[PDB]
RNA sequence: GAUAGCUGGUUGUCCGAGAAAGAAUUUUAGUUCAACCUUAAAAAUACCCCAAAAACCCUAAAUUCCAAUGUAUUUUUAAG
RNA sequence: GGGGUGACCUCGGAGUACAAAAAACCCUCCGAGUGAUUUUAAUCUAGACAAACCAGUCAAAAUAACCAUAACAUCACUUA
């Protein structure tokens, strides 16, 4: 991670995390299961469904991705016909 | 560490040494019979019945009923052996049994059944359906005398009321006809009670037709304490039980407290407790006949509720407990995206300040 | 040297819920390599011989007679080879349901 | 022993519950203290002179 | 208001047959390893001894609800050779009639592979079906 | 329903016959909606239900198709109860 | 279990053996 | 491996001479325990440490009053090798509310109600 | 002002709490997670735990899960 | 048990590791890097096991097609 750039002096972001991850506005990160396209003839339908299912990240990985991304990717996006707009918020979280 | 068994072990009696001289069962059916016989014994370890409700195991049931008929067992066995020998002496019966072409007089079979062993089957069926548990709570009787109840659906249509049948309220709208063998020197009381259907109290039941002081068999001659009321079970809660109980009495019982008016359309007045009724009339009355049937909601219960009871038809529903969900985590690790939908209040987008 | 491949982690084959634990539907009661605990009332059987609760209730462990399937040839042969007084006993795990199936609520008094 | 295992069942339970409730209340009373006007206005007294 | 309009929304049906008849009762899923399966509300059990034939209809708790035995005098005096296939079919017919009287229309029958191919038990099943009692208990709603 | 004059008499009779389970004892047909949090959408759902009922009672090609998974039990029970009802003895 | 009084309730291999002068 | 220790019940069966030996009543057991910690919990297992902490015996050579119930008797048996246990004697009865501030616990195990009058 | 997972050095006082290693790794001279621990904040149960319960050929010390009780600790949230 | 030579590097079963789980050695022994056959074995989703993470495991209800009563593909220590 480049904490201080050379041109603008700003903090940069890694593009791998934005290529293979998705941040919901509530702080959660969404990802794909590793190996969901490799050797599908060798795996059971239940395992294939487990691989095709999306998954969340835990607190340490989420904080790592927040450190590796800038503030532009932590904004509120109002997309037209966004499937994850219902998941952008959190409800009934009694902490 | 080893502990000693708190009683006898299961397979500790047979000798382990010299197994070849010991007889084995070569039949899965033999082993299944032995296993089902051994499973019904009160073992000292944790068993399945102890956890899944043997109903306190053995219980001393109080018998409130007529004594069994005193018959000569020796003469009975003698005449039965004679009848069996006469039946076996034939040759056409043997030919029919060999050719597998033989019929059975089901009517005579049912008659002899209700004559000799029908009472005990009816008693155990009532115990299974929970009649005694809700009528006396501590006592089960034997229906010594039979009781044939039948509803008239038309001119030639007669629907019987057996032990546990299902009768539609449309067929049960009118008062039924009852029959039972009795001499012209005894008095009987008939009571139709609805065990389920009381909207206010759970531990109470409804009256539908109470008629006491029956001379012999003439039920119409006896004074009806409670006029007949058709079954009115709710639409949601279905399959209520309606039981005709017939009691034999000694004295001419007279009571002004259990009397009902001629309309008798008040549900507060039509609230019964058979336990207290039998506690009041325990000196003379003794239950001898029983016939219970199931009944659900039909298109006549709305009419009975509106016209007769002067009410609105109450509609119930069988709701299920809500599905269990764990405590929602801040970071649900490796959970599918639909984890956030299990804790959604409504499937409607809520824009807080926008 | 000569002995190779002896390194393998434990599969955590054991009993998850003990007697008296209030479990929910789907909760895995116990995992096993061979049949040590047999399922009883409201206890399913996965294809890996694992035991899960089908209802929500209290887990119980009992010793009960064993009547095998008449198609399982090995078990039927052992049964028919047993002596005349022998009865096979196994340790079964049950789930005693606590919540009722449902209630009758008044929805409309029309 | 003085009492048996069957006699000592739940003999002191209301007191344990009350003690746990007192502990919970002591833990829940945690909050920042009040800021009063005197705490800020007493700092001017450092320059109190003799006229 | 109307004194009869009190409803007490929590309606309690103390009938033990209510949910079983509504097909929403909790069947006993489970064992799978032992035989036969205990997932039913009523169960037909045919015991064929060397002398008599006994057809019971037991509940899940083990209690016998309705039974028909060749030891009963009603069938013993009307039937010769209470063991044969004729007697088995006869006791099946009597049990079907008694079940129709008791109000039980559905039950399960789990015979052994050698008892299901027999001649007496086949005719007993046929007689029970013709009498109105149908096997294959209905599926539990929201199982 | 009886005072609803914007629908024909056969349609009203078919409504009173089919949807008698949702008809008040005062003759008032009642529809209810609870799906959405918006009373606009709830009223739209009630009006759509009314439209479906009116169309089903107005079309004469209705064959009154019934299910099988939930009706086989009732059919078997009706057969097993008529097997006892078939007694023919005059009374009353 | 070993320390329980119901130990060896499933013990069955001693009832069957399945392995002249 | 070093683990906890199971003590059989025959250890806690008093003999007919032990009553006269230790000054106990063979008929009625005493009511309250005076427990004092004589040894340290260092070089002792952590479960013994935790038992001695939950028994209120953190400070040594200071007596503590406990019940004579099996619940506390279990922990006292667990750590019986670090404590001295005596019966609480009441020669003048229980201290009333007007005698609470004038009481004392003597070294022999008795709790005097009127201590140093005037 | 090359770079050093390597060595050496790293400047006032007092007080509070306070850690000996499971997994990956051209990795075992190092890092990154977990388990512990520190600092704040929300809560409620936390240890001790009698029965009862945990496999089939023989198997010890003892374990797991649990009421009561004796204590006040424990779990989550945010920084580490 | 210094490096070099030799041997090993991943996965599973048994003992070490006697009874919940876990548990190392260049510790003692077995094995795997697939074959054969047809029942060609789906979608969606409660709740759970296991686990630092990545990965691995089960699975109720509901849906389409077959008995209108099963579908977990089976066997080779089946675990690899
Ligand atoms: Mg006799
Ligand atoms: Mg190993
Ligand atoms: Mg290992
Ligand atoms: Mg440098
Ligand atoms: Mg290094
Ligand atoms: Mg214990
Ligand atoms: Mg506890
Ligand atoms: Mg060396
Ligand atoms: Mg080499
Ligand atoms: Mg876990
Ligand atoms: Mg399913």
């Amino acid at each position: 991670v480049t904490y201080f750039s050379s041109r603008k002096g700003k903090r940069k972001t890694v593009k791998a995390v934005i290529y293979r991850f998705l941040r919901l506005h509530s702080g959660l990160w969404l990802r794909r299961k590793a190996g969901y396209k490799k050797k599908l003839w060798k795996k059971t339908a239940a395992r294939k469904r487990r691989l095709r299912e999306f998954v969340f990240c835990n607190k340490t990985q989420s904080k790592l991705l927040d450190k590796m991304t800038t503030s532009f990717w932590k904004r509120r996006n109002w997309y037209a016909d966004d499937p994850y707009q219902k998941y952008q918020d959190r409800t009934n979280l009694k902490v | 560490r080893r502990a000693a068994p708190l009683g006898p072990m299961p397979n500790e009696d047979i000798d382990v040494s010299d197994l070849e001289r010991l007889k084995k069962y070569r039949s899965f059916d033999r082993y299944r019979r032995r296993a089902e016989q051994e499973a019904r014994k009160p073992h000292w370890w944790r068993t399945y019945r102890e956890h899944f409700g043997e109903e306190s195991g053995p219980k001393d049931r109080v018998d409130i009923g007529l004594p069994p008929p005193k018959v000569s067992r020796t003469q009975q066995l003698l005449e039965r052996k004679q009848a069996l020998r006469e039946l076996r002496a034939n040759v056409e019966e043997e030919r029919a049994a060999r050719l597998q072409t033989a019929r059975i007089p089901l009517e005579a079979v049912r008659a002899e059944w209700e004559r000799t062993c029908g009472p005990y089957h009816k008693q155990r069926l009532a115990e299974y359906c929970g009649l005694y548990r809700d009528l006396f709570h501590g006592a089960t009787f034997v229906p010594r005398v039979p009781l044939h109840v039948a509803y008239a659906v038309g001119e030639d249509d007669l629907m019987p009321v057996y032990h546990g049948n299902e009768v539609t309220p449309t067929e049960a709208a009118q008062a039924p006809e009852v029959t039972y063998e009795a001499d012209e020197g005894s008095l009987w009381t008939l009571l139709l009670t609805n065990l389920d259907g009381h909207l206010l109290e759970p531990d109470a039941e409804y009256v539908h037709w109470l008629v006491t002081n029956i001379p012999g068999n003439r039920v119409t001659e006896g004074q009806e304490t409670c006029p007949y009321l058709p079954p009115f079970p709710a639409r949601g809660s279905g399959f209520h039980r309606f039981a005709f109980l017939l009691f034999k009495q000694d004295k001419r019982i007279d009571f002004s407290g259990d009397t009902r008016p001629s309309p008798c359309y008040q549900l507060a007045q039509r609230t019964f407790h058979t336990f207290d009724f039998y506690k009041k009339h325990q000196d003379a009355m003794t239950p001898a006949g029983l016939a219970f049937f199931q009944c659900r909601w039909d298109d006549s219960v709305t009419r009975v509720f509106h016209q007769l009871l002067d009410m609105r038809e109450p509609v119930f529903e069988f709701v299920r407990p809500p599905p269990y969900h764990p405590k929602q985590k801040r970071f649900p690790h490796r959970q599918p995206l639909r984890y956030l939908d299990r804790y959604r209040d409504s499937h409607e987008p809520t824009y807080g300040i926008y | 040297s000569k002995n190779l491949g002896g390194k393998s982690p434990g599969k955590r084959f054991g009993i998850k819920k003990m007697e008296g634990h209030y479990v929910h539907a789907g909760n895995i009661l116990a995992t096993q390599r061979h049949f040590r605990w047999h399922p009883g009332a409201h206890v399913g059987l996965g294809k890996n011989k694992c035991l899960y609760a089908l209802e929500e209730g209290v887990v119980r462990y009992t010793k009960e007679v064993y009547v095998p399937n008449p198609s399982n040839s090995e078990a039927v042969d052992l049964v028919t080879r047993l002596p005349q007084g022998a009865v096979l006993y196994k340790t079964f795990v049950h789930v005693v349901p606590a919540k009722p199936e449902g209630t009758f609520k008044l929805v409309a008094m029309l | 022993p003085f009492l048996t295992a069957e006699q000592e069942r739940g003999h002191a339970a209301v007191r344990r519950a009350a003690a746990f409730q007192a502990l919970k209340a002591a833990q829940a009373a945690r909050f920042p203290a009040h800021r009063r006007l005197e705490e800020q206005l007493g700092h001017l007294l450092v320059t109190r002179k003799w006229s | 208001p109307v004194e009869n309009e009190a409803v007490a929304p929590e309606f309690t049906n103390r009938n033990p047959r209510n949910l079983e008849l509504l097909a929403v009762a909790r069947k006993e899923r489970g064992w799978g390893t032992v035989w036969p399966s205990r997932e039913f509300w009523h169960r037909l059990r045919v015991i064929r001894t060397q002398h008599h034939i006994e057809a019971l209809v037991e509940h899940r708790n083990g209690q016998v609800v309705v039974s028909a035995s060749t030891r009963e005098w009603a069938i013993k005096k009307h039937l010769y050779s209470t063991r044969n296939v004729v007697a088995c079919e006869s006791v099946g017919r009597v049990l079907a009639e008694r079940c129709l009287e008791a109000g039980i229309n559905f039950m399960v029958y789990h015979p052994t592979p050698w008892e299901a191919a027999s001649d007496s038990i086949k005719r007993l099943q046929h007689a029970m079906t013709e009498g109105g009692v149908v096997l294959r208990e209905p599926r539990r709603i929201y199982e | 329903l009886a005072s609803a004059d914007w629908i024909a008499e056969p349609v009203r009779l078919k409504l009173a016959v089919k949807h008698k389970n949702r008809i008040n004892r005062s003759g008032e047909l009642i529809l209810t909606s609870e799906c959405s949090r918006y009373q606009f959408r709830n009223l739209a759902d009630c009006l759509q239900k009314l439209r479906d009922m009116i169309a089903e009672a107005s079309q004469p090609a209705k064959e009154p198709s019934r299910e099988d998974a939930e009706l086989r039990r009732s059919r078997i029970e009706n057969m097993n109860r008529e097997r006892l009802r078939k007694k023919r003895i005059s009374s009353a | 279990y070993r320390s329980k009084p119901t130990h060896g309730i499933g013990r069955y291999k001693h009832l069957v053996k399945a392995q002249v002068r | 491996k070093f683990t906890r220790s199971r003590i059989p019940d025959k250890v806690f069966q008093p003999s007919p001479e032990d009553h006269e030996k230790y000054g106990g009543d063979p008929q009625y057991p005493h009511k309250l325990h005076i427990v004092t910690r004589i040894k340290s919990t260092k070089r002792r297992p952590y479960w013994e440490k935790d038992i001695i902490k939950m028994l209120g015996l953190e400070k040594a050579h200071t007596p503590q009053v406990h019940k004579n119930i099996p619940s506390v008797n279990a922990k006292l048996k667990v750590v019986k090798h670090l404590i001295r246990i005596k019966p609480l004697k009441l020669p003048q009865g229980l201290p009333t509310e007007e005698d609470m501030a004038n009481t004392c616990l003597k070294s022999n195990g008795e709790l005097v109600v009127r201590w140093l009058l005037n």
